[PDB]
RNA sequence: ACCUAUACAUUACCGCUAAAGUAGAUGAUUUAUAUUACUUGUGAUAUAAAUUUUGAAACUUUAGUGAGUAGGAAGGUACAAUGGUAUGCGUAGAAGUGUUUGGCGUAAGCCUGCAUGGAGCUGCCAUUGGUACAGAUCUUGGUGGAUAGUAGCAAAUAAUCGA
RNA sequence: AGAUCAAGGUUAUGAUAUAAAUGUCCCAGUGGGCCACUUUUGGUAAGCAGAACUGGCGCUGUGGGAUGAACCAAACGUAAU
RNA sequence: AAGUGCUGAUAGAUUUAUAUGAUUACAGUGCGUUAAUUUUUCGGAAUUAUAUAAUGGCAUAAUUAUCAUUGAUUUUUGUGUUUAUUAUAUGCACUUGUAUGAUUAACAAUGCGAAAGAUUCAGGAUACCUUCGGGACCCGUCUUGAAACACGGACCAAGGAGUCUAACAUAUGUGCAAGUUAUUGGGAUAUAAACCUAAUAGCGUAAUUAACUUGACUAAUAAUGGGAUUAGUUUUUUAGCUAU
RNA sequence: AGAGUUAAACAGUACGUGAAACUGCUUAGAGGUUAAGCCCGAUGAACCUGAAUAUCCGUUAUGGAAAAUUCAUCAUUAAAAUUGUAAUAUUUAAAUAAUAUUAUGAGAAUAGUGUGCAUUUUUUCCAUAUAAGGACAUUGUAAUCUAUUAGCAUAUACCAAA
């Protein structure tokens, strides 16, 4: 007709997860409910945060979130992590804390209530601050994962630093034509 | 007879005569049905001037008179009795067909008791020929 | 790969899977560890979730009319469309209309120069309403002497 | 084994290609039958990404017990998952009862480094080697180590 | 002055992309009426009546928009066996076979009537295997036109009446 | 050059945004092309070769020069005007 | 340039708006001051002041500004003035009634879903045949190009070509978490199932240099240690709106 | 060929199911044409398909019967429940939430009896009256609406041209 249907008229990002649960799905088919009438942005981004795979849904360890609740003049802000807030060791002292989080591991909940600061879910959230007011949202990393440094290699650069697949370590594997001085080149 | 159902329109059709597959005309091992003919040099895969009407999502039907058979009905597939009653009261909607495994044993308790239910059939007589 | 099967325990049976899977306070038993599992959802109603005296208090809108009306109009077959999205149309109709209509008059009056017949009472009124429209400049006489 | 109208091939028969291409289409092997030929003419998708390839770095170390390498590594950061995790909370009462021991031959650790960054209490540790930016650390908190026999 | 395009415009319609709305129904909602607080007149009460259901993977609504081999993902259907399932039909005719009975899809494909036929079969949802064919100078088994009566059965002396 | 105070208009050309912004699979293909106008070598030259800058043909139907992959109109959901 | 004023037509008319949410608000009608002018006389008809910011006409004051400047375009206005002008000063019920939810619909004709039976009106290439108007090379495929004077195809029924494992990478589902793993094993006990289970041992934890060594922020702490890009929450006070 | 035999011979040594290509036959049409084919829209022929329901200026007024009755202005009684209180028992120190039994509460709710209990009720059929028994389909109007053509024009206003 015209020319432009170009590209992309298309908005990529997810709609619903490819999953099929009785659990997760519950979550679902609660917050679009708390999302179309408060139009709070808070809500939007527990919604977009229920939509990730398993990785990139960031697994988070506890030490990362105690600094965070020492980040001070908050102690009556709810923390809500979309994601694993499992158990650390070396954080010795714990203290006393409230969390909205999807999953809580067994070694995890056995510090926490012995801090002890009992854990809700979300649902259990639910019933208490559909408006966020003194509430935490904590995300972990994406760079996080090992197996994420496979990127993006040219390597005569020397913003090269980027993890080949190895075989296994050791000696004659990738090092001697390319890396180090004397087999034809420095990369 | 029975009460046509429940706002009962103009079935109007988009193209009506059937689709018959490209190049069936000269092979009788050659079928009736199509077959978009993905190949690179043919004379109807460009969708050329002359020949038998390449369907698309065009051509259906409006998303209301969608299934809907000439009697205003959507069809249905009946076995027994007890689907029968599935058939209770959106019985001004729908309607059934016997299905063809069905005897004349089976097939007297369908036309005698859900003729009482106000429900239509495509096919009642179906070896209705009055004996057994 | 279906739930549900009608199932039916004895005493003895049943007392042991509080073994089998401890509580929700504790470890289970007759397995190293086996800790008993966990919800992801854990109050899993959703009609006494909305009950609810805690989230429809901050709930914005009911928009329950529709609003969608959407249908264009033309500008010069409907007339009646003219004043509604734009007043100061009927100035301009009801301006230059009597002008016309006079004008209509002002034809008629030369086939009344012509052969003079009627001026009976299909324009004769139309014409003697300026004996009306003098005392409607007779109070410019009489009662705008007011200032 | 597989859900197979997934599976990318029983939606392909019919177009008449089939997946693998219509003019220079799949033909047995046009590779070179597997790495062929790394220095030859696969030349430039193996450097880049994979340099260091086809030589000698050099030790030729006959016959390695990985033995004598086991020296398995913990570190002075985690140390009080290693003792009882409540156990720490009765020594910040204060009570100077401690330090106490902490031995790693019969966890299943060995060389003690050093990234840790240690609470202030003392301890009498037991390992099988020392780390030096550990070692002071250790001796500004009040405890010591001492080899493990 | 006329002339014709699958182009341009407007009304419907199809699918697709984008945007937006809807869940306290032991309510909401009008319609009347009894009353009332009465605040002139707006509200609450009570009676009487009637409208009010969906895989929120739904539903309503809005605009725009649509060519296509090489090729990638999207839901859709055939032909399978395996575990769950429908108080599943079955010698009172089950599978395929035909069809100038009738119909649903955009389409692959079903549903249906009659006529053979004689013993077993399908639908939803989990899985899945040697899974749908016009083709491969494709393998095997019928069978055409030419001919189903043409090609030609012409070398070696040559057969004949009567029983 | 850096950190940190002090003053500060309406942010500084037009016209838009059919939405902009990025990291993987290095993701199936494809690595032989053709033509007209100008610009143009090689050759006397050709429906030959050899190109730079566009548009198109392969991928593309189409209304028009009867005809014709490119010419010139226009780039193809089903329908009436 | 103004509805100037029609007169004649074409084809087309979404909408189960709860089959999960104004049928409402604009306007038009008949009821309750007025006075005469005028006309028809059967209605009608015609009258102002009632209030404006007035908005132009004109007049002057006044200024911003201007090709020019006799000036004229103006700007801000300010006032007077007559003359035009418009909307605001229509509640109360009612009405098949205007317009509004993709704004199509009153009338009329034509006909009985007639016990069974069965006429009527439109449609209907279901897949033919019959009758005409345009279209039109006959199918794969290599190639820039096939209707090819390019190869393969006589017809048909059944059979046939994207599989197996191997380890990896990535995307992703599902448990769990500094943990994870039985799946080599025994024993419990019904059978190739499952159950239960111990030491290991894979892989991560902590890196390497060719190796011997050494071993990951000054601290009882730090997070690409500081910086800017920041959603969100908290908070300072401001007005502000609705409830108040 | 008859006569049989069998549920079948429309199962008779390709002895079940009998297709597909070929076609032998009879009926139906037709023809010197694009060589056969189709595709587009009609086309007689031929069978077929889909056809219907309580008003203009009403889901109105009005009169006839029948059966009956928890319904009246109906009373009681028999319940079981539901909702909503109060208590107790299982709780992660208490509350709460939650089930389990315990009682109150209201109103409804059925089974049974009862002014009149068929008195002006109740539930099924019969009646006229305003456009009126159709209310539907295909049609001709009449006007409305967005597009859209053809055909006339009432008065302006502008320069010059006089």
């Amino acid at each position: 007709g015209i020319d432009i249907n170009h590209k992309y008229d298309r908005k990529v990002r997810r709609t619903e997860p490819k999953s099929q649960d009785v659990y997760l799905r519950l979550l679902v088919k609660l917050y679009r409910f708390l999302q179309r009438r408060t139009n709070k942005k808070f809500n939007r981004i527990i919604l977009k945060r229920l939509f990730m795979s398993k990785i990139n849904r960031p697994p988070l360890s506890l030490q990362r979130i105690a600094r965070f609740f020492k980040a001070a003049n908050q102690p009556e802000s709810t923390i809500v992590v979309v994601g694993t807030v499992t158990d650390d060791a070396r954080l010795l002292v714990v203290p006393k804390l409230t969390v909205c989080a999807l999953h809580v591991t067994q070694t995890a909940r056995e510090r926490i209530l012995k801090a002890g600061g009992e854990v809700l879910t979300f649902d259990q959230l639910a019933l208490r601050s559909p408006t966020g007011k003194n509430t935490l949202l904590l995300q972990g990393r994406r760079t996080a994962r090992t197996a994420c440094k496979h990127f993006g290699k040219a390597p005569g650069v020397p913003h090269s630093h980027t993890r080949p697949y190895v075989r296994s370590k050791g000696r004659k594997f990738e090092r001697a034509r390319g890396r180090r001085s004397s087999c034809g080149y420095k990369k | 007879m029975t009460i046509r159902p429940a706002y009962r329109p103009k079935i109007v059709k988009k193209r009506t005569k059937h689709f018959i597959r490209h190049q069936s005309d000269r092979y009788a091992k050659l079928s009736h049905k199509w077959r978009k003919p993905k190949g690179i040099d043919n004379r109807v895969r460009r969708r050329f001037k002359g020949q038998y009407l390449m369907p698309n999502i065009g051509y259906g039907s409006n998303k209301r008179t969608r299934h809907m058979l000439p009697t205003g009905f959507k069809k249905f597939l009946v076995h027994n009795v007890r689907e029968l009653e599935v058939l209770l009261m959106q019985n001004r909607v729908y309607c059934g067909e016997i299905a063809h495994g069905v005897s004349s044993k089976k097939r007297k308790e369908i036309v005698e008791r859900a003729k009482q239910l106000s429900v239509r059939l495509t096919n009642p007589n179906g070896r209705l020929r009055s004996q057994e | 790969g279906h739930v549900g099967r009608f199932v039916i325990w004895t005493e003895s049976a049943f007392a042991r899977l509080n073994d089998l899977f401890g509580t929700w306070k504790k470890p289970s038993t007759l397995k190293k560890g086996y800790n008993l599992p966990q919800p992801k959802m854990a109050n899993t109603d959703l009609s006494r979730l909305l009950k609810s005296e805690e989230i429809r208090k901050v709930l914005r809108d009911p928009r329950k009319r529709v609003f969608r009306s959407v249908r264009r109009l033309n500008p010069l077959t409907n007339v009646r469309q003219l004043i509604k999205l734009n007043p100061y149309a009927e100035v301009l109709k009801r301006r230059a209309a009597l002008a016309a209509e006079k004008r209509t008059v002002a034809k008629v009056l030369a086939k009344a120069k012509k052969q003079n017949v009627e001026l009976a009472k299909s324009h004769f009124a139309n014409v003697a309403t300026k004996a009306a429209a003098n005392r409607a400049k007779l109070l410019a006489a009489r009662k705008k002497k007011v200032a | 084994m597989s859900n197979i109208k997934r599976k990318k091939t029983r939606k392909l028969r019919g177009h008449v290609s089939h997946g693998h291409g219509r003019i220079g289409k799949h033909r047995k092997h046009p590779g070179g039958r597997g790495n062929a030929g790394g220095m030859h003419h696969h030349r430039i998708n193996f450097d880049k990404y994979h340099p260091g390839y086809f030589g000698k770095v050099g030790m030729r170390n006959f016959h390695l017990r990985r033995q004598h390498k086991f020296r398995p590594e913990i570190n002075l950061d985690k140390l009080w998952s290693l003792v009882g995790a409540e156990k720490f909370a009765e020594l910040e009462k204060e009570k100077s009862t401690k330090a106490p021991v902490i031995d790693l031959v019969k966890f299943g650790y060995y060389k003690l480094l050093g990234r840790g960054h240690l609470p202030a209490r003392p301890v009498i540790v037991k390992a099988k080697y020392f780390s030096k930016k550990a070692e002071d650390k250790i001796k500004k908190a009040g405890g010591v180590c001492l080899l493990s026999a």
